[PDB]
């Protein structure tokens, strides 16, 4: 899992 | 007092008490009502808080009963992994009815209302994103084809963010940061993630110290590039 | 591997993906299962979660939105409070059904079932919580009789907890924290309030002076205790 | 509003 928006 | 008032205003109730469920209806029930004009920045940003608070309870509960039935298809404990893949699969479920909705939703009204590069930046990323969130579940002819319709949207996306928007809009830098996370997770292609990530970081940067939330997001391109460069 | 070992072994997937929903079900299911045998404690307490987080995520709606109602009747903004109300009610609605499933549950199958004076206590309280949640919210005829009910509860469940429980027990210092705090928000009389939690605090520490979770609660005895004495 | 458990 990495960052999004 | 009209309806599109009250809907976005029970929207907004919804948001306070948290049930998200119906914060998605009262904004399709708005969505629906326009005829040539389209969404404000406010009620386009209302919808989207909603589907991505309906979506995100499922992704969170899915990873984590994947975590456990990894755990335990790994101890050989076959009963338990019966039980735990019989809960995801009901969770798979929602997840697949969500997405169907604003996929859906984006075809047929949103999408073809996109007057201007923001908007059109704004649904074409998000059509993006719930293309990618089957993928992260699914498996095999479906999950082909769930990258394929990703990626062909992020590209649309992007060719118009490119040309119209400056590199610091939020949408545009959002864009980029999905669109690599895309790459490295769902494509696991760490290069082209990589690249695609520095590039957009890069061309804000360069705006920034000449031209003069767009920092939040930059802040997430830097945190994901560090992160994958380990 | 028997349907009440699934049925557990579900309840507690649900609760680490938050289903809560879902959780209450799969315990319904155990306790409608069961004979003249009574649930564990491990059973008992996973149904008690499962319920209380059906019901708390709807009280916390219930307190924002009606603190929301309140300031703008305040600025005699009647249109607001209308859609609020009506908002209001479809919480309330929840609410009821919500307590109706675990009161009708316990006068069924789960008082009739116990058969020690821990279990006694702790579906009592219990019976005592969902009558007082109903009071929270209700107004007239409604909320005398609710208030009535948990009054009633609280009585039958401090008299055996009083005379068969240590003072220190988790479910004897719980029931008396939730009693007080009946008397202090649903019949606003701060003066058995404080005299019934700080008579409980006082023989905890006693027998813990001499005869030797009881501890979080104390702390939560005496939290309320000097929240109230301001 | 006050603690309960």
């Amino acid at each position: 899992q990495s960052y999004t928006v | 007092p009209t309806a599109r008032e009250e809907n976005v205003y029970m929207a907004k109730l919804a948001e306070q008490a948290e049930r998200y469920e119906e914060m998605v209806e009262f904004m399709e029930k708005v969505s629906n009502s326009l005829g040539s004009e389209e969404l404000t920045v406010e009620e386009r940003n209302l919808l989207s808080v909603a589907y991505k608070n309906v979506i995100g309870a499922r992704r969170a509960s899915w990873r984590i009963i994947s975590s456990i039935e990894q755990k335990e298809e790994s101890r050989g404990n076959e009963e338990h992994v019966n039980s735990i893949r019989e809960y995801r699969s009901k969770i798979e479920n929602e997840l697949s009815k969500i997405c169907d909705g604003i996929l859906k939703l984006l075809d047929a009204k949103l999408i073809p209302s996109a007057a201007s590069g923001d908007s059109k930046v704004f649904y074409l990323k998000m059509k993006g994103d719930y293309h990618r969130y089957l993928a992260e579940f699914k498996t095999g002819a479906e999950r082909k084809e769930a990258a394929e319709s990703t990626l062909t949207a992020y590209k649309a996306a992007q060719d118009i963010a490119t040309t119209e928007l400056a590199p610091t809009h939020p949408i545009r830098l959002g864009l980029a940061l999905n669109f690599s996370v895309f790459y490295y997770e769902i494509l696991n292609s760490p290069d082209r993630a990589c690249n695609l990530a520095k590039q957009a970081f890069d061309e804000a940067i360069a705006e920034l110290d000449t031209l003069g939330d767009s920092t939040l997001i930059m802040q997430l391109l830097r945190d994901n590039l560090t992160l994958w460069t380990s």
